[PDB]
């Protein structure tokens, strides 16, 4: 099984196992699962680009042992 | 009384698209509180469009007291930590917020007076944190966020009567009769619902 990496800005790392076809929805929901953080307050970044939701890690060429960013998205309410 | 009651019911008309020119609504209190607030008690204090992310940036200004900080300085800040271009950091901010490391980033660009963080951490810390430097400070960032919060910025301001002033930018929880609250950002803190370790606190 494939693992991604998932580092925040103040420089804490977590290890994903994910797959190619999992829709980067599909990651957010990992993400809350390991570190809480509710799927609409998450930004992931992979080379300078902001992911979306809809598409996969496939549609990013983004490959095992790649690396993320992880952003929290703090509008207003 | 009244003005300040419209100008909130305007910042909730999105019928015009979000922009880099309207994505600042009006002002509770439009001129300067680098320090003390005016004659009526109030700071500096913007209001935002409710459709808008941009809360990071107003409650930046209330912490300074005045108009310093705009779309430029959080794009750059950005640009230079993810790698985002910088034009179109500029459309994701006004979408999709800032994060509490590009606040950090945009506060100590300023130099002079010293801005101390803590980025991801309990309220329970961070509370006995403000309690501990309560006196030698006079104005706090709170970032909001994880399980039970939308995701949020808040401003607090000591005036004179070292009273705390909770500034919200928010267009919703400002109430025409009593703007800016008085409430510690210490007890503001304790109060949150959530229970992880997802706030932060940039004082000086």
């Amino acid at each position: 099984g494939m693992q991604i990496f998932v580092k925040t800005l103040t420089g804490k790392t977590i290890t994903l196992e994910v797959e190619p076809s999992d829709t980067i929805e599909n990651v957010k929901a990992k993400i809350q699962d390991k570190e809480g953080i509710p799927p609409d307050q998450q930004r992931l970044i992979f080379a300078g680009k902001q992911l979306e939701d809809g598409r996969t890690l496939s549609d990013y060429n983004i490959q095992k042992e790649s690396t993320l960013h992880l952003v929290l998205r703090l509008r207003g309410g | 009384a009244s003005a300040l009651g419209n100008s909130l019911k305007k910042a909730l008309d999105t019928r015009e698209p979000l922009s880099e020119s309207n994505f600042l609504s009006g002002h509770v209190h439009p001129h300067d509180t680098p320090i003390h607030p005016g004659a009526n008690g109030l700071f500096y204090h913007e209001i935002q469009r409710v459709d808008s992310g941009t809360a990071a940036v107003h409650a930046a200004n209330a912490y300074s007291g005045s108009s310093q900080y705009n779309l430029h300085h959080f794009a750059n800040a950005q640009s230079n930590m993810v790698g985002l271009d910088y034009n179109e950091a500029k459309g994701l901010i006004l979408q999709d917020g800032n994060d509490p490391n590009f606040v950090k980033a945009v506060l100590n660009e300023s130099k002079g007076a010293a801005n101390t963080a803590h980025i991801a951490k309990s309220k329970t810390e961070l509370a006995d944190i403000l309690d501990h430097v309560d006196r030698d400070i006079d104005r706090v960032m709170v970032g909001l966020a994880g399980p039970g919060e939308s995701g949020h910025w808040v401003a607090f301001r000591k005036d004179g009567d070292k009273k705390w002033h909770k500034i919200d930018s928010y267009p919703r929880g400002i109430r025409a009769s009593d703007p800016q609250p008085d409430q510690s950002p210490a007890d503001f803190l304790r109060q949150r619902p959530g229970t992880e370790s997802h706030y932060s606190i940039i004082y000086r």
